[PDB]
């Protein structure tokens, strides 16, 4: 209402603030494209398993990602700082967060309680407490407001494809949330209705469809190669009546851009 | 920042983390307010107090300065202000407070929590006691811990919240859904409050703090309030109390005065003026900013 403008333009300033380094993964000695994908599938499947917010994941990554950016970190670790982000990712998020000894449970006994709770301190550190990131989620959220009329399969496959693009930092590391969310709603609508980026929606953001074109070429083929894809708990998920099970729908073969 | 350069002066209030005490920067002189933390980790309240108040820098909202860490404490150091403003309206208690205090006492709230509002925070604990005063005639939201970042929409949030005296008739009724219009409301029995130096609604429970407003501003029904009849704890054995006179409600308000606390306690949250619009109400067209009647 009153806010809805104010907040829009808070939440892209602070995605820039808020942006993890592009290039990193190249910095990282051990650590590789396909180990973080393992770890986010990862926290997909504990999201499922305690029913977490879709928020909480994307936030968690966020972390994860930022943490990565400055911190060099060994491949037998990564799960811990996985742990850790999720751990904060709930406390901030979560009506009622899982506690630490569940977290420390579903890393199958891999870390211990300690551990967890020192990787806690370090993440805060790194992040130095800035834990109140955009996600793709916060863009999607309002972007759904604008459409005529509400259509549910809409906006769980928006949020299937927004959830796809956490899996693969290449190449979805260099594009900002709200970026990801455009592309996402625009690909989710043509998908479902045959419709296309709502002219209210040029008028909120600034971007158009050519904008929105790199990222939806990219998105595009994430979603056409998704059931191939090593990383499947995503697709699992959206199976689920509670998202519509949107992950059954087909994706367009061509987009006409 | 380190702990080494603080000066312990006394305690000066109590919390979660525990109590907060006054300290003074023994190399620059500045005097603090220390919250300290005992260390399942980080507390959720810990971590939402400091990430959001490292995002909200404004003159109406208590400046978290630095945060002091070790293995087993954690420190918030924030700016100190002199008294709280329950501890003000008691030291008021045979003078009253001065029209032009409550005016702009009122404004600079309105300023904060417009401020946080359009930074997707939600207070949730908006009562007298955590809002802060000092001997310059500023006032400023304090006590963050029950805060939290919201999205648009909003989602459901948790139900416990905001003190039961300032609780907005949405939460007590149990709407799936709740925003920023439970902050206004707050303000709202806070504006009575200085004016009457009572609390608006002292209840004891929810659902006589429910009767406590129903019989102020009359029952809902659903011209008023379309939905409430079917909202998850509302009753249909609920009292039908009429809307009194709202002039008796706070009886030295005029009219400027009136309208502003008629629209802040509105009961349909849709129609709750908001924080932004309440800034240019009329009630303000000659507000200034002086400083305390009295010694804190
Ligand atoms: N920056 C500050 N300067 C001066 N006093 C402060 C400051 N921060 C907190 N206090 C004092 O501490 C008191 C209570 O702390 P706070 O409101 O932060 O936590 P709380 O959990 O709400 O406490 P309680 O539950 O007892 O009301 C306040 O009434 C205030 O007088
Ligand atoms: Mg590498």
């Amino acid at each position: 209402p009153d806010y809805h403008e104010d907040i829009h333009t808070y939440l892209r300033e602070m995605e820039v603030k808020c942006k993890p380094k592009v290039g990193y993964m190249k910095k990282q000695p051990d650590i590789t494209n396909s180990m973080r994908a393992i770890l986010v599938d990862w926290l997909v499947e504990v999201g499922e398993e305690y029913k977490l917010q879709n928020e909480t994941l994307h936030l968690a990554v966020n972390y994860i990602d930022r943490f990565l950016s400055s911190m060099s970190v060994l491949r037998g670790k990564l799960q811990l700082v996985g742990t850790a982000a999720m751990l904060l990712a709930s406390k901030f998020e979560e009506i009622y967060p899982p506690e630490v000894a569940e977290f420390v449970y579903i890393t199958d006994d891999t870390y211990t309680k300690k551990q967890v709770l020192r990787m806690e301190h370090l993440v805060l550190k790194v992040l130095t407490f800035d834990l109140a990131a955009p996600t793709v989620n916060q863009f999607l959220t309002q972007y759904f407001l604008h459409q005529q009329p509400a259509n549910c399969k809409v906006e769980s496959l928006a949020m299937f494809l927004g959830e796809l693009s956490l899996i693969d930092a290449d190449p979805y590391l260099k594009y900002l949330p709200s970026v990801i969310a455009g592309a996402a709603f625009h690909l989710a609508l043509y998908t479902v209705t045959g419709q296309s980026w709502p002219e209210s929606l040029i008028r909120k953001t600034g971007y158009t469809l050519e904008s929105l074109k790199p990222c939806l070429m990219d998105l595009h083929q994430t979603y056409l190669k998704a059931p191939q894809h090593a990383q499947q708990s995503i697709r699992e998920k959206y199976k689920n009546s509670k998202y519509h099970g949107v992950s059954l729908l087909n994706p367009p073969e061509t987009l006409n851009l | 920042g380190s702990m080494e350069n603080f000066q312990k002066v006394e305690k000066i209030g109590e919390g979660t983390y525990g109590v907060v005490y006054k300290a003074r920067n023994k190399l620059t002189g500045e005097v603090v307010a220390l919250k300290k933390i005992r260390l399942e980790g980080v507390p959720s309240t810990a971590i939402r107090e400091i990430s959001l108040l490292k995002e909200l820098n404004h003159p109406n909202i208590v400046k978290l300065l630095d945060v002091i860490h070790t293995e087993n404490k954690l420190y918030l150091v924030f700016e100190f202000l002199s008294m709280d403003l329950k501890d003000f309206m008691d030291a008021s208690a045979l003078t009253g407070i001065p029209l032009p205090l409550i005016k702009s006492y009122l404004f600079q709230l309105l300023q904060g929590l417009a401020f946080c509002h359009s930074h997707r925070v939600l207070h949730r604990d908006l009562k007298p006691q955590n809002l802060l005063i000092n001997t310059e005639g500023a006032i400023k939201l304090a006590d963050f811990g029950l805060a939290r970042a919201f999205g648009v929409p909003v989602r459901t949030y948790t139900h416990e919240v905001v003190t039961l005296w300032y609780r907005a008739p949405e939460i007590l009724l149990g709407c799936k859904y709740y925003s920023t219009a439970v902050d206004i409301w707050s303000l709202g029995c806070i504006f009575a409050e200085m004016v009457t130096r009572r609390a608006l609604f002292p209840g004891d429970s929810e659902i006589d703090q429910l009767f406590r407003i129903f019989r102020t501003l009359g029952t809902p029904d659903e011209v008023v309030w379309p939905g409430v009849t079917s909202m998850p704890d509302y009753k249909p054995s609920f009292p039908k109390w009429a809307r009194q006179d709202f002039s008796k409600v706070v009886p030295p308000l005029d009219e400027d005065g009136r309208s502003l606390l008629s629209q802040m306690l509105h009961y349909d949250p849709n129609k709750r003026i908001s924080a932004k619009a309440a800034l240019a109400h009329p009630f303000f067209q000659d507000v200034t900013k002086p400083v305390p009647h009295l010694r804190l």
